[PDB]
RNA sequence: GGAGCUGUAAGUAAGCUAUGAUCCAGAGAUUUCCGAAUGGGGGAACCCAAUAUCUUUUAUAGGAUAUUACUUUUCAGUGAAUACAUAGCUGAUUAGAGGUAGACGCAGAGAACUGAAACAUCUUAGUACCUGCAGGAAGAGAAAGAAAAUUCGAUUCCCUGAGUAGCGGCGAGCGAAACGGGAAGAGCCCAAACCAACAAGCUUGUUGGGGUUGUAGGACUCCGAUAUGGUAGUCUGUUAGUAUAGUUGAAGGAUUUGGAAAAUUCCGCUAAAGAGGGUGAAAGCCCCGUAGACGAAAUGCUGACAACACCUAGGAGGAUCCUGAGUACGGCGGAACACGAGAAAUUCCGUCGGAAUCCGCGGGGACCAUCCCGCAAGGCUAAAUACUCCCUAGUGACCGAUAGUGAACCAGUACCGUGAGGGAAAGGUGAAAAGCACCCCGGAAGGGGAGUGAAAUAGAUCCUGAAACCGUGUGCCUACA
RNA sequence: GGUAGCGGAGAAAUUCCAAACGAACUUGGAGAUAGCUGGUUCUCUCCGAAAUAGCUUUAGGGCUAGCCUCGGAAUUGAGAA
RNA sequence: AGGUGUAGUGGUAGGAGAGCGUUCUAAGGGCGUUGAAGGUCGAUCGUGAGGACGGCUGGAGCGCUUAGAAGUGAGAAUGCCGGUAUGAGUAGCGAAAGACAGGUGAGAAUCCUGUCCACCGUAUGACUAAGGUUUCCUGGGGAAGGCUCGUCCGCCCAGGGUUAGUCGGGACCUAAGCCGAGGCCGAUAGGCGUAGGCGAUGGACAACAGGUUGAUAUUCCUGUACCAGUUGUUUUUGUUUG
RNA sequence: GCUUCUAGUGAGAAAACAACUGCCCGUACCGUAAACCGACACAGGUAGUCGAGGAGAGUAUCCUAAGGUGAGCGAGCGAAC
RNA sequence: GGUGAAAUUUUAGUACCUGUGAAGAUGCAGGUUACCCGCGACAGGACGGAAAGACCCCAUGGAGCUUUACUGUAGUUUGAU
């Protein structure tokens, strides 16, 4: 799925709002970013969210 | 049943009430008893039958078993059937006399 | 369990059974093929293989059994670009993969007709539908709470508060909560400081100890007891009960009517049983039962008891250290809160920015001060609650075949449709077949006799047998209206 | 064999998509809504209208009033001719 | 309790009042094989809904009183289901040639046989794919089905029938398309897609003629072949400069 | 599939003859139809092959061959329409 | 001779004229004509059958379509982050 591998941020739902205040469904995403990151000691390509790597804890090898 | 093969019976109900008679063949699913010389019915038998005549024949019909009550042997006397061990065996006991059977 | 049995279903046939059958209950064995299906393929119930062992034939062909999907977990072995590696690859190991009960739960996603007497906010609704995950329940839950009678002391659910406070094109409508009363009740574990061990590049990981909080707790430093209590532990046995077959179980004869008695009359009797069903009509005393007493080889389930396991320290000190960060919170955009951005607190989602840390932090419906109440950003937790496809025993001023389930009957059938899907009609002879031997007309069908039966105008299209409709007989009338 | 209904396909006719296509079929929301039309089952007794006003996105709908009915209270009798 | 007197007593929408009848419940009191309910008939009673009483039918149940609860009253909904009418003995009996003799049989315009006649003949003939799925054959049958009839039938009953190394398909091949290990993508569900496969309508591939049965035949049989492979016999040549 | 080429694989090969082995599925019947799609023993629809003679260009046409058929209501009458 | 439907249908012993009447009557009034029952024919009437008029109007019905109607929105584009 398109998830953030870490911190599990992932697409859902909200309304469009009108001035006249009509509601239609709109989808609502994260920011998220393929960033290899060592997992489990491998390099790999990962969705992550740029949240998580605000931090500078998770890897950027 | 109460009443078995082989047993003297009385018939406490029906066309022939009062007649006894030995039980010919017993029915136990059905509830029903054939006793000898008891309902007997005229039967219209094409002789498909092994009988070069057809003829109409007299047979015992099967009488519901609540209508015959069973014999005492030593009395002569119809009587109710009570279940009293003896040497282990459980056996059915003349309620009026206490003989057995 | 104790005399019959080989189902519906007769019939013939051939058999079984007191050396205990059929039947009943517990436990096992067998359980083809399809189907998640999973060796490969496939238009389900078929086809075609590999490897090993066995077997058939002189031999090839043939047959049998086993193993062989995919991904996941862990381990081992091989092993690229590419040096070490890693990926890949082979094997083993481990665990999922589908179905349901058309219910109940949580979560994702999410209508419209409709109402507003039109209609875009709003309403219908967070409903229907779809999808994921469940569990026998789920969810919630051990205060950064409710409050301000002064206090209460986790959660859930019921009553009430109350159609109140509020929300709302302030329209239509939507609509609380706390207090009070009940059901049920139960509390606990981590992270960090710190200590010890090990491994590595004085810290920096693994393990074990330690520790768990708000009248602040803990680390730490002092002393002092190795007790006492508790449990939402285990196919640990033992024991009792209980479910799943059963055994036992009182007391009526005559008379009248009738085909038949249980009806009737006459006298009796039994009752811890006069619930109910059956029996040739309506039976406490004929049968099955009922009240009552009694019963378990086997397998479950429950409760104890025992065992074992797992938790459970008091008091005084504050110098220092710890107490959950990209978190809280804020801007922006959405959502949830009864509360539609509103003066909008509280909760959440996306995005960006972004704290303090006990002299601290959060809440008390914008906000600030004061006071009071609490201590978030970690997890778990029985009961009271929801539901019933199934199982057992029952109940009904519920239905009685055009009703009651669509289906009382071989019904989700026949039938319709390419398919999804739609979906019927159809119960009753008689007490017992005693289901009309034989004769007569007829090719038969069907009748007429003769029989069976209480009755056949009860003859199987069989209880009763209405009406429409069709016919036969004829008392009266009718061919100038 | 492929394309499927918020769609497909169309040498283009609103043409075809299983014998009715300005938008298939089936099941569900669902007993949609229907100010409209139709239907609404025994009896007798007492009384007995209206088809008007006002307002209405109102005019064959509705609401209050008027007119009917039932019950009740009460006054120096307030009604009618 | 009733009596007298006066007055009043048409009625839609509609208001009020009081009752009839239906099923069930409770209690009481009863009736039923010496015949319950229901059906049917009658010249019966009450102000109405309606209520009795007899005869016949029927064969087991059911009234009455008081109170209770109701799926409680039908003639209309182009109502639903069933039955049966009317039109009617009417329309229609689905594109065409038959005739007679003999037979069979209870019965024949309609079945069998014969004869002549007539019709199709790029067909109305002969094959075969699909589709159907027992309809094929034999012996019986005449309820229903057959637009009439029926002794007959693609119907019913009872038995039987489909034989292949070479035909067509699989154990061969691939097209379109489809599926798809990992993979890529995506609220869920899933979408796409590589390797690898599946998939003919195409490629490849070994036998024919005749005979035979009521029903199968390039399948059985006869004759004569072919393809792949197996065992053995003889013959040649090669044993690791093979 | 097949034919070649080496790489690899090899101790045995081939010929003749004799004997022998060769699985699964379909294989009835209808099939310009009364047995298929059309609710029907329905004047419709149903791919492919063969499809003769005279006259003829011909598979047209008319009549015929091989072969198949007389078609599932009839008998009269010989009005209107 | 055999076989055998259907639409329709409140019950029907179902004439004519003039008149009447929801204003066009087989059925009402007045008068007139007409013995009873059919068969073959024809269609003037039964405002004949068939279809809850499609034209017309209406319902604060529906659907498809249009646009410089309103309010939104996929897409496209521009900036900030
Ligand atoms: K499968
Ligand atoms: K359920
Ligand atoms: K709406
Ligand atoms: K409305
Ligand atoms: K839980
Ligand atoms: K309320
Ligand atoms: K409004
Ligand atoms: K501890
Ligand atoms: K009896
Ligand atoms: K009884
Ligand atoms: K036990
Ligand atoms: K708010
Ligand atoms: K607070
Ligand atoms: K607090
Ligand atoms: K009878
Ligand atoms: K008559
Ligand atoms: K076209
Ligand atoms: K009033
Ligand atoms: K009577
Ligand atoms: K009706
Ligand atoms: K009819
Ligand atoms: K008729
Ligand atoms: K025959
Ligand atoms: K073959
Ligand atoms: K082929
Ligand atoms: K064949
Ligand atoms: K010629
Ligand atoms: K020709
Ligand atoms: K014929
Ligand atoms: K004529
Ligand atoms: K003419
Ligand atoms: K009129
Ligand atoms: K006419
Ligand atoms: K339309
Ligand atoms: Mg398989
Ligand atoms: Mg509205
Ligand atoms: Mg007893
Ligand atoms: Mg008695
Ligand atoms: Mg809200
Ligand atoms: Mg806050
Ligand atoms: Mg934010
Ligand atoms: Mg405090
Ligand atoms: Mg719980
Ligand atoms: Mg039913
Ligand atoms: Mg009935
Ligand atoms: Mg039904
Ligand atoms: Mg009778
Ligand atoms: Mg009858
Ligand atoms: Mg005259
Ligand atoms: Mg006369
Ligand atoms: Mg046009
Ligand atoms: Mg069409
Ligand atoms: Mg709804
Ligand atoms: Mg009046
Ligand atoms: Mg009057
Ligand atoms: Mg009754
Ligand atoms: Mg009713
Ligand atoms: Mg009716
Ligand atoms: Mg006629
Ligand atoms: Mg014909
Ligand atoms: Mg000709
Ligand atoms: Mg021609
Ligand atoms: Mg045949
Ligand atoms: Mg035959
Ligand atoms: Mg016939
Ligand atoms: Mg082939
Ligand atoms: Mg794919
Ligand atoms: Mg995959
Ligand atoms: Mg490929
Ligand atoms: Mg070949
Ligand atoms: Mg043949
Ligand atoms: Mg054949
Ligand atoms: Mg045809
Ligand atoms: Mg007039
Ligand atoms: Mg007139
Ligand atoms: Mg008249
Ligand atoms: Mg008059
Ligand atoms: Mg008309
Ligand atoms: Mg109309």
């Amino acid at each position: 799925a398109k998830v953030c591998y870490f911190t599990g941020r992932k697409t859902s739902s909200g309304n469009n709002r009108s001035h006249a205040m009509n509601s239609t469904k709109r989808t609502v995403k994260p920011n998220l970013q393929k960033v290899r990151v060592l997992i489990d000691g491998k390099p790999k390509k990962v969705w992550v969210s740029t949240r998580a790597l605000k931090s500078g804890k998770i890897e950027r090898v | 049943m109460f009443v078995k093969k082989g047993d003297k019976v009385k018939v406490i109900t029906g066309k022939d009430k009062n007649k006894e008679g030995v039980v010919l063949a017993a029915f136990p699913k059905q509830d029903k008893v054939i006793v000898e010389g008891v309902n007997v019915v005229k039967k219209h038998q094409k002789p498909n039958q092994a009988a070069p005549q057809g003829g109409i024949l007299e047979v015992e019909a099967p009488i519901h078993v609540s209508n015959v009550m069973v014999i005492d042997p030593s009395n002569g006397e119809a009587t109710k059937v009570a279940f009293k061990e003896v040497d282990g065996k459980k056996v059915r006991v003349s309620k009026k006399t206490g003989e057995v059977l």
